[PDB]
């Protein structure tokens, strides 16, 4: 038994790597984590054999911390390798980025003696830079998971382009719910001011998951975030609030002005 | 036949650009419903996901 | 004419996404930026008709600003799509990731009222998260470029995995040269000790270009960065030196405390 | 050499035979012993050297 996880990309069908697909067609079992029916059903033509790991999220409005989930989900890759199966694990995007399971999954193969490696992916924040038209080398780039930057101290550099992931459920401690309030929003709101005007301009981006859709790039001002529609798939970028300013400490050192630079 | 579409298009750069040229004409040709088509011209997903 | 920027990823020929391909194969015209000869070739039987846009660099020892380069790139992939050719431009990784040419021919496109848009592909930071099996929402990450590190104000958050792109022509301020001196990788390791201590352990990445090829993943302490061999595909990796510390104030406010995180 | 690369990036099946058994799968698509070699050493350079690059 091996374990091979790959992401899928955040497009219908396309947006696969020409391995990854390979990898998933020639597997003996899959265990599937998409983001809609239409991207299950390119799955299971490529592939018949499929668990998908949706199943293992709570069912009937039932409390459930989402660790227990994911640990479930590992447990049965895990299952699968153990018997012997040459598994793939495909999830949506790059599957190791802001996802735990492939991650765990793959720690846990290894310390079993089982091969495993993870296959990188197109996640949505490279879709986000492209749809955008923005470079994160231009003014450098962070990305905090929401809840995360309001739970500890994370300072940001205003002259970077700023990304929460997951800020639909910012502040939602349990991880129980599928959404969080409005009154958690404007916590994060006045946490951010430290750094942000109230009328900084931020924008709601949610990358397309088919061809005959388009993005969601919808720009507000920062205090208006609380009574924005959020979705899960929504991750909110806050843009530059200074531009770059000279570092003459170094340049003195470098023996060089700005007038040297080329 | 609305998945098959889509997994083509999404696929087929070739289709895709014939697609953006004439989005309704394609659409029609593969056979596509005229509520489909309203749902992906007004942008309604969840429409999309009942047909 | 219309403009189509796709990215070819790291690795040979399987990196790609699977539509991105589709657009080279299709296109009337490829201008490429691959690593090697190996991808060259692969790109060349997939499409015949490219055009190499390393043909721009420097050539011969000649003295050349490396914005007139990206200049002379972007305005030879704008002469065939004015001439009206359904042009391509195939970049290795992720075309507008620590990358102006794509952008920048994006922009004057549009402005001459042609069609372009910019697809994702996988990026260096990508394949760093597969290799070295790290989640960037774990504890968040940042990214800049070394050079811009160095001459403009940036503050890095220390809990948080630092990327210093191109940290080959760190403080190589002409952009002429293309490869900075130890001096230079002195001053930037007495930058970086605002923050970081001398034995801190860092990272030089370069993912592998070749199915046959290991990444490189060197592990050594930050004062011995400036007698590193450092190679223009290398990114050097700053792991956090401090652990996540409670922000009381905002759980206070969200009425919750570090027992009470599930 | 270079067609060789091309499959083995592309193709899953290939790949996951390579790994069991990089030389007998090298040897089985005509590498000569020096580029095995390279590979096996981990020398990019040269491997580009055995193909005219
Ligand atoms: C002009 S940028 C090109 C980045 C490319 N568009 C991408 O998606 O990674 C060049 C820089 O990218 C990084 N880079 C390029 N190739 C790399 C590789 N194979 N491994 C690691 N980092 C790499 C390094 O920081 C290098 O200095
Ligand atoms: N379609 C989409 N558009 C924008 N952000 C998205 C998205 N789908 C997921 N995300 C981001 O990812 C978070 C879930 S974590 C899953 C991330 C995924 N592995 C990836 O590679 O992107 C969301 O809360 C949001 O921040
Ligand atoms: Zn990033």
């Amino acid at each position: 038994g091996s374990l091979v996880c790959v992401g899928t990309g955040l497009q219908l069908a396309g947006q696969i790597s020409v391995l990854s697909r390979s990898y998933i067609e020639h597997a003996d079992i899959v265990f599937s984590l998409l983001p809609d029916g239409f991207s299950q059903r390119w799955l299971t033509k490529l592939n018949p054999n499929v668990i998908n790991l949706q199943q293992f999220y709570a069912q009937n409005g039932e409390v459930k911390n989402r660790r227990d989930t994911y640990e479930q989900m590992v447990n049965a890759i895990l299952d699968a390798v153990r018997a012997g199966k040459k598994t793939v694990c495909a999830l949506y995007g790059h599957p190791g980025v802001f996802a735990c399971v492939s991650h765990m999954a793959i720690t846990r193969a290894k310390a079993e003696g089982f091969s495993a490696k993870m296959e990188p992916g197109i996640s949505a924040e490279a879709c986000l830079w492209a749809d955008l038209g923005i470079d994160p080398g231009n003014s450098g780039h962070q990305s905090f998971e929401a809840s995360q930057f309001m739970f500890f101290n994370h300072v940001p550099d205003p002259t970077t382009h700023l990304l929460l992931w997951q800020i639909a459920i910012a502040g939602e401690h349990t991880l129980t719910q599928f959404h969080t309030s409005s009154d958690r929003l404007q916590i994060l709101v006045e946490q951010l001011n430290q750094w942000y005007p109230l009328d900084h301009e931020v924008v709601i981006y949610e990358a397309a998951n088919l061809p005959i859709q388009a993005p969601r790039i919808e720009r507000l001002p920062l205090a208006n975030l609380p009574q924005a529609h959020l979705m899960p798939i929504s991750t909110l970028l806050i843009p530059p609030a200074k531009k770059l300013e000279y570092n003459y400490a170094i340049l003195a050192k470098l023996g060089i002005g700005p007038e040297d630079l080329g | 036949g609305l998945s098959d579409f889509f997994t083509q298009l999404g696929q087929d750069a070739q289709l895709m650009e014939d697609y953006k040229q004439n989005p309704e004409a394609v659409m029609r040709a593969h056979g596509l419903t005229d509520e489909q088509i309203n749902a992906v011209m007004t942008g309604d997903m969840e429409k999309l996901k009942t047909l």
